[PDB]
């Protein structure tokens, strides 16, 4: 799915091949599989810039895995819901998952790819209001650290971040 | 009771039994503790009053006190029958 | 001029501490 | 000494022997619309629709003919 | 009443003034009057309506369902009563209010609600039972009948505000307060859009944003905008619905006339044909228009034509009498002059007038003190 879906091409397929494999998914009863699938197709809606069915979808995702266990998938969907409300300018309840996001993931030793990413998302939360930019610095610095040598177009927008804030 | 029995044998005293709170006995003080708190127009009082045995009708009012704070926690505008089962669960663990 | 009394007081403290009408909006 | 008020008032029950509910319910049809309404207001809206009633009501919707030729 | 028969009934404005759109709302009332027993209302708006040839088809058992509803809820009011019981019997005649409320006659709903008025055990379904007067108020339009029950049950509420019924109260203060020209007291009234939510039962969450969109773009100045709407992430989050809101904000607040006239009249047609919005049409454009005229001229002391002209993109022609109008019927600004063929103000409104903004308090309390002297005696 993730290679299929790096290719972009034929964007349109993309969607409804999804919303089929989440039909098969729920068809042989795997809950975890059609769990991935709908935290990828919402990162496919946020590609896509439609966050009605991202928002709302994702919100009756989260009543589902609030619930559940693995409290590590619950990081991809809170980080990207505060992606999704920092894209329609939502301070507070962006502030709100990324907490949530953080008394979370606070025992849950998570990758770089993930935990560096909850500090850039922080910089930007907090370089939106424009109150302290020496705690958004830290956030971008600790995400510089975390993002560092793994991914060519993520550091150069790291520094790139680093030098806007 | 028993020396105060002793000391007062039926002589000038009105003899008022007190019950434990009965079925019905726990739809009215069901209402009467539910009306103070939000509550939702699905939930059937019946056999969630039914649901409620053991001491007297502080039960109940451990089932709507202690399941305001599931309320809060699980962060909702009213209260569930599920949610007052899970104070049925709580309650009735605790007794 | 622990945990019980770590969440029992973490809830039923800093719960309501850190909201307004809280008291009014809980069912007092 | 409040008693010339009498043939006024008779004045009134003229007037009011004129049309019998007439301007009641037909002035009634704009008041149900004006009633409750802050009556201040009511002039200065009054005055320019009053004014505009003959000609040029709206005339918002001309001005996107207007740009071009004026 | 809560259900969607209030807005299908409601279109009846729609339905009656205009001729090019009174197909859609026949189409779906005629198809919605199997609904909700919708078959006294167009029965009395049936003269806005088709001949009688079909007519005549669906009365005969619309009428006979009615009664039979009527004489099931009669009959399990008749079992309700004679028992030991409070809410059994506040349901029976209050669903039996809410079945008079889908009919549409507020006879025997009017009675029947001021029967379980009188059983209200509490001061929660009063208010509820207010609310149900409210819902058939918006219909009927009347003005002291839904102020009354509200003036009454609005002080003694002891019980706090709730999620959706103090929010609901303040929803219908946004109603009333739109169908009234008061505006400085309804500003403060759609601040708790955070807590609403998408209502059925009176308007839909876009529709009351798309409602309160006139008030708060109208009747707020730049810094009532930039302190409530600007600095709120509610209007950030709901521009992204239509991309129409977006132009009319940036446009106002930037001052570009040239697309917020070219797109005006948008504003004019949305603006009437409108249940409680249309006939207030007149005041919005006029105060928007010198709202306006207001905000750039504040800033501005002298204006050319060719700059203004340009900015506004309309003949000089218009403008002549459009100031000259709002010189004696706007009172904006001080006297205007041509001598130059330049608008060009003084507005000595802050030094002196500053200060003679309370002769008018003077000359009105000195007859009020007259009046005073009038009380001396007798």
């Amino acid at each position: 799915l993730d290679l299929f879906l790096d290719m972009e091409a034929a964007t349109g397929q993309e969607v409804e091949l999804c919303l089929e494999c989440i039909e098969w998914a729920k068809s042989e009863k795997r809950t975890f599989l059609r769990q991935a699938l709908e935290a990828r197709l919402v990162s496919l809606y946020f590609d896509t810039k439609r966050y009605q069915e991202a928002l709302h979808l994702g919100s009756q995702l989260l009543r589902e895995l609030k619930k559940m266990d693995d409290k590590a998938l619950l990081v991809e969907v809170q980080l990207l819901e505060s992606k999704t409300y920092h894209a329609l300018s939502n301070l507070p309840k962006a502030r709100a998952a990324l907490t949530s996001a953080r008394t979370t993931a606070n025992a849950i030793y998570c990758p770089p790819k993930l935990q560096a990413t909850l500090d850039m998302q922080s910089g930007i939360i907090h370089a939106a209001e424009e109150k302290d930019w020496k705690t958004a610095y830290s956030y971008f610095y600790e995400a510089f650290e975390g993002y560092d040598s793994i991914d060519s177009p993520k550091a150069i927008t790291s520094l790139k971040y680093m030098l806007l804030c | 009771i028993l020396d105060s029995a002793l000391l007062r044998p039926g002589r000038i005293d009105r003899k008022i039994e007190f019950p434990p709170p009965n079925e019905e006995a726990r739809l009215d003080i069901l209402k009467i503790h539910s009306r103070k708190m939000n509550l939702t127009r699905g939930i059937n009082l019946r056999k969630i009053a039914e649901l409620m045995p053991g001491a007297s009708g502080a039960e109940v009012k451990g089932v709507c006190t202690e399941a305001g704070m599931y309320a809060l926690r699980e962060r909702r505008v009213h209260v569930t029958q599920e949610d007052f089962e899970m104070a049925v669960a709580k309650v009735m663990q605790k007794d | 001029p622990m945990d019980i009394q770590k969440q029992e007081v973490r809830e039923a403290v800093e719960l309501p501490l850190t909201h307004f009408e809280l008291y009014k909006q809980i069912g007092i | 000494m409040s008693e010339k008020k009498q043939p006024v008032d008779l004045g009134l029950l003229e007037e009011d022997d004129e049309f019998e509910e007439f301007p009641a319910e037909d002035w009634a049809g704009l008041d149900e619309d004006e009633d409750a309404h802050v009556w201040e207001d009511n002039w200065d809206d009054d005055n320019v629709e009053d004014d505009f009633s003959n000609q040029l009501r709206a005339e918002l919707e001309k001005h996107g003919y207007k740009m071009e030729t004026s | 009443p809560k259900n969607p028969d209030l807005r299908i009934a409601q279109l009846r404005f729609l339905l009656s003034l205009p001729e090019h759109r009174g197909d859609a709302a026949v189409r779906d009332e005629l198809m919605a009057a199997v609904r909700d027993n919708n078959m006294a209302p167009y029965y009395e708006a049936l003269c806005k309506s088709l001949d009688w040839q079909i007519d005549v088809d669906l009365l005969n058992k619309m009428k006979k369902a009615n009664e039979d509803e009527l004489k099931r809820l009669d009959e399990e009011l008749e079992d309700a009563e004679k028992n030991l019981g409070e809410s059994e019997i506040r349901d029976a005649m209050m669903a039996k209010a809410e079945y008079l409320c889908r009919i549409g006659d507020k006879e025997g709903a009017l009675t029947a609600f001021r029967k379980t008025y009188d059983k209200t055990v509490a001061l929660g379904h009063r208010l509820d039972i207010v609310f149900y007067l409210l819902r058939i108020g918006l219909f009927y339009m009347d003005n002291d009948l839904i102020t009354r029950n509200t003036e009454k049950a609005k002080s003694l509420i002891e019980e706090g505000g709730d999620w959706d019924r103090r929010n609901r109260l303040k929803v219908y203060q946004g109603l009333y307060c739109v169908a009234i020209r008061d505006f400085k007291q309804a500003a403060e009234l759609f601040l708790d859009t955070v807590s609403t939510f998408t209502s059925y039962e009176l308007m839909d969450y876009k529709t009351f944003v798309t409602y309160t969109v006139y008030v708060s773009m109208i009747a707020l100045e730049r810094p009532d905008l930039r302190e409530k709407v600007i600095k709120g992430a509610e209007i950030l989050e709901v521009l992204h619905s239509l991309p129409a809101v977006r132009q009319y904000l940036f446009s106002l607040y930037e001052c570009r006339y040239s697309v917020f006239f070219q797109s005006l009249a948008v504003v004019e047609q949305e603006m009437k044909k409108d249940w409680l919005f249309a006939p207030h049409y007149r005041y919005y454009v006029r105060e928007m228009r010198i709202h306006a005229y207001s905000q750039l001229l504040e800033s501005y002391r002298s204006l050319t034509l060719g700059y203004m002209a340009e900015a506004f993109g309309v003949g000089v022609e218009f403008i002549d009498q459009e100031l000259s109008r709002f010189i004696a019927a706007g009172r904006l600004h001080c006297k205007i002059d041509k001598v130059n063929e330049i608008v060009e103000t003084n507005r000595p409104d802050s030094k002196n007038w500053q200060y003679q903004e309370t002769i008018k308090k003077g000359d009105l309390l000195l007859n009020r003190v007259q009046k005073l002297s009038r009380v001396i005696n007798m």
